[PDB]
């Protein structure tokens, strides 16, 4: 992916997780377990679905063919009709199949950059007090309970405990 | 030692889409806009039923070929399926002014009211059930189309015609009429013992006088003679003024226009369906809240818009594996 | 303790914009592309005034309807104004030839030079200020077309016409005229003796032949009679030929064509404002340096390019919060 | 945004800088003060401003119609006509909605962009001789006054100066 | 002390490509889509010839101009080449019925076969020898189009004709006939010795009646008088009517429809190059694997898609320095 | 660039890579060479040939033109004719213009982030045992020969060897 995570430093994804589009596995002396991080999940729910509902609103006008009729001596206008018909038929075609591709790569993309910034949102706050295992995973040099574990999906991780 | 991973939801869907690089990329949750299916039938559209013209043509419909009683008297429409290759149509050979104008006329018409605007026993100093042809049988028995006169010679003369029909009504009037070209001047004497005739038509807005072709020419349904059909619409307190000496199908039906408003003419070779839809298109109904289809271009009534795809799926989730 | 941070502007502007995934985003700054707004006003298109039919249509124009004297030696236009449904039309009623291939031509056309090619004195064997009607009245009098001439017979008597006339002049010729259909033969009679007529026309290109049609018809204006007008296009050194017996409608003033170059025939209702633009539309001007625009279609001169949009914002700067 | 910086571990926007679109604030002995990067900002302009030339270049060859008159008897050329008019008035309207669209988020995360590579250009410079905060900012472990600071702005920052 | 670099390709290609944002950016790799070459030559398209009018037109060769000889039997072809302004046409002034329509019929045909349906022999009572005119010159004296006659009065006669032929081939028959409209009566008696004449003809389809005017007109190629031209195709097995009392202009030679199939009318200016192509262009053939080009609109042959593009160029590598 | 990789830290390309786009320069006791990554060069061959592929594809299926003709009295569906074959035409131009432009920066951007992404798969790597030069460039604090530059090539560089 563009930028990395998504099958990328990260492996694979988890069957596990079944609440949320991005999260968190968490093991401590209290255990193991998934979470869903709810803003950024949330959020690419509602840019996915505003990008439906934008795809689907802006080619509510198209082209609606009605059907004309010409005898034996109206050949050239018939064959300028059906051309023509044609032609808006196949500029229409092209621009759903075409804006399909495109934004269905960067719905992809968008995932993926969702994944990567959550990482980064983890790292950022963790600095010293974990080691990065590559693999988007930290391992403390401290003991995080449940409690230190959603101070740090919430945001408000207290930095101020030593790691040496 | 304690850990916190991030990660991505990944499930047991299959659903592919395509990319500007990659095709068939799986992925968790997918949308598909495309609407491919359809009912085969032919149905009402919104509770108004479409007419179905079956081996009849708007022609032999409106001008009352013999074999198109079914249509004598219709009701409100939605909208009008013609097949392919009608085969009831000019019963007696011949053509039609400006068909494909009027059958455009039709699209924006969902309702007529037949009405006698010159009755058949009106004509005192002239034949008027004398005008049939072995080329229109009404069950195995000549006869002729129904909403028009074919007027004959009484007692060896043709007196010129003066007719006029003003429109009382407060709709549109569709008015049709016809001209008998003759294969020779032996049969001009024998139907209208004048030689050299005419037809004179004129409203506040018609103006045209016709003059009949004799000629010899080839048969069709075993006639060389040929009628050739015109129409007019008759405005709201207009009249129209006919004058003849010959060769003049005169109206006795017309055909208020009682009803404007959407419609189409469709070309399909099925029949009726007893249902109820939405959208209709000539080879079946369609029931779909998808925004697009590839079923067929001309469409009538709320539907999804055309498009010539065979598959339209949208990412929502993720790349699975 | 020192520390350097990495930022980005932000301000107080409150313009947003768009995007595919959210909608009313709020930018720094932004380029608005879609102009919206127009004068009201009909005016000069680059200092070149334009024509602006009043409650005459194209027709009452060319043809001189007395009630069009506003228009008898029209000056240089950029385009030409018509209104939805003039009131001033064929005053004796009737039809126009080709009426809109003809107003097709007025759109490559920007000057007329009226001369006159067959003056009404020249006439010595007919009568040529007879031909008047009180359907075409000028100040309660009855009148005619300005640009043709409605002959009648003198002493009891119409000779048939030989009129040729070669547009000598450098332009082509614009040349217009007309038959009568009369409702009676009494009325042929009366007007032109001869009860069976013709008028015949020939140039290097047109070979056509008029008989007149007398029938019975409703009363437009007073008048159950019927003018017939026509045109044609005279080259540089071709003549143009005349032949009748009767209910002949000859033309008097023809039109040079001494501009061609783009025009159009713009319908508004809107009247003259004394201004001058480099756009305009059918509901009024357009003064902006934008691509975009949102007012009309039928655009005239150096304009934005139009689009069915009610908003076309572009980002420039970043997000603000 | 898609590359993590605006409204990302950056929290807001500075309303004190303006001279730039991105650009630094430094806290030193000799004081603090906004500067704006001039490349980045540059590069940008050029970049955007581009963009709408492009846009506004590409459709300079849209779809005039003209006026056509029909009679009474030219009415399915004449819907015919009104029909395609209408088609190309469709596929301009959509194609400049879509543009609009498109390019407005292109845009935005072309910002983003260049926000988080500058930051990752003085990152990469600093190594060790600053600790990153977590929110742009760089605490530095030794004394940098505004030649250093000067000197870490146009890319030029001389590493040796160890800092434990 | 031991190190790892991370970094991409750059070479010496100067080949540049424009993104939305910036223009003219150098890369390594880099595909142009564009075709902008043609031979300058007309050639056969997949070794079938085309047939190149010199400066005739397609009434010049159908009706059989005396000066189009070269083409009195011609093989099958690909496509028609005709010039933007061919000198010979119509040697004898007048017009073509529904020409247009007619040129757009040989679009979808690649083969005629000239069969003599009417031999310029059978005619007992009429000259069939003497329809010839200064106008229409073969090396310098009086001659006619060769596909139809121009027949005459003899012995100051011209008995009313009824001739009937029946199309028993199995392909459509183009059928072209004509009629003389004379400057004056004299003339009239003069050719036809009947002052008031007509020409029928009827098929299954078919009904018309012609009637000649006779008018004084400006002179082309030396001729007041006209040629108008008709046409009709012949369904297998029927057949076609002709009666008339003067002013005919019989056919003779009409032409067997034996190859429908994609075919066009170019104009074109250039000759024949003795070359074979797939794709073909009014200015060119063109010999690309190429998606697209920007020579010429009207294309003929398994050809690129015509873009109005001076450059289209796709990146496939990264960025250079 | 987008992700900051090309003509971003690493300034400029090699002239010496020539079996790939993106790649390895190394440096050790048994000496120095260039080597192309296989696996993010062909991905990236794959996605750049399909993409030409389905720009080629989708517009397969344009508008041509045909020629009628009309006479001296059908000037209105003459300039009909002439105004929407111009209409499809200047569609499709556009359409062939813009798709380009668009995929061309799509694509420039797609290599930026390959060679990022592969910077940070030796990153993650290495982590304690080399350091960032910041211009593209690992210096070991251990002895590298060629199967432990291999094993970081192909991915499986074991981290188990200690460096201070
Ligand atoms: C039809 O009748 C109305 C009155 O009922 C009359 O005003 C009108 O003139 C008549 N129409 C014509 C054209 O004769
Ligand atoms: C008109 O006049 C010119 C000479 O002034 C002459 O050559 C031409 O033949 C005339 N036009 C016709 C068709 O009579
Ligand atoms: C032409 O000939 C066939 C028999 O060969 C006959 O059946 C047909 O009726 C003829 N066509 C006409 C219309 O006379």
């Amino acid at each position: 992916g563009l930028f990395g995570a998504i099958a990328g430093f990260i492996e694979g994804g988890w069957q596990g997780m079944v609440d949320g589009w991005y999260g968190y596995h968490h093991s401590n002396e209290q255990g193991s377990g998934y979470a869903a991080d709810k803003e950024s999940t949330q959020k690419a729910i509602d840019g996915v679905t505003n990008k439906v509902n934008s795809i689907i609103d802006k080619m509510n006008t198209q082209f609606e063919a009605v059907g004309r009729e010409f005898n034996n001596l109206e050949r050239r206008i018939e064959n300028l009709n059906k051309k023509m018909e044609d032609g808006f038929l196949d500029v229409w075609t092209y621009n759903a199949e075409l804006l399909v591709l495109m934004e269905n790569e960067r719905t992809l993309d968008f995932h993926d950059s969702n994944v990567k910034n959550l990482y980064d949102k983890v790292r950022l706050q963790l600095r010293d007090n974990a080691k990065e295992l590559g693999n988007g995973c930290f391992e403390f040099y401290h003991k995080c309970d449940n409690e230190c574990m959603e101070s740090i999906r919430n945001g408000t991780y207290n930095y101020p405990q030593y790691s040496e | 030692q304690d850990q916190i991973c991030i990660g991505y939801h990944a499930n047991n869907s299959t659903e592919q889409v395509d990319t500007i690089m990659e095709k068939n990329v799986t992925v968790t949750h997918a949308q598909d806009i495309l609407e491919k299916t359809h009912n085969g039938k032919l149905c009402d559209l919104d509770g108004v039923k479409p007419l179905i013209l079956r081996d009849c043509s708007v022609a032999g419909w409106l001008l009352g070929n013999p074999m198109c009683d079914e249509f004598i008297n219709v009701p409100e429409w939605s909208y009008i399926v013609e097949k392919a290759n009608p085969t009831n149509d000019l019963c007696y050979p011949g053509s039609f002014n400006d068909y494909e104008e009027l059958k455009h006329l039709l699209s924006r018409i969902n309702h007529f009211e037949k009405i006698q605007i010159i009755p058949k026993s009106s004509w005192s100093d002239h034949e008027a059930s004398s005008g049939v042809s072995s080329a229109c049988p009404y069950l195995g028995s000549p006869s002729f189309f129904r909403n028009v006169v074919w007027l004959i010679k009484k007692n060896s003369t043709y007196p010129t015609i003066k007719k006029s029909y003003n429109n009382t009504n407060q709709e549109d009037l569709l008015v049709l009429w016809g001209i008998h070209h003759p294969n020779d001047a032996a049969e001009q004497t024998r139907l209208y013992q004048n030689p050299t005739t005419y037809i004179s038509i004129g409203t506040s807005t018609l103006n045209q006088r016709l003059v009949p072709k004799i000629a010899t020419r080839s048969k069709v349904n075993g006639q060389s003679g040929r009628m050739e059909f015109f129409w007019t619409i008759l405005k709201p307190n207009d009249a129209i003024n006919f004058e003849s000496n010959g060769n003049f199908i005169a109206p006795e039906y017309a055909y208020k226009i009682v009803k404007k408003g959407d419609s189409a003419i469709m070309k399909s070779e099925l029949e009726y369906g007893n249902c109820n839809t939405k959208c209709q298109t000539p080879m079946g109904a369609i029931n779909s809240s998808m925004p697009f289809h590839n079923i067929h271009p001309l469409t009538i009534g709320e539907c999804p818009k055309y498009v010539k795809s065979n598959r339209l799926v949208l990412a929502t989730g993720l790349r699975n594996s």
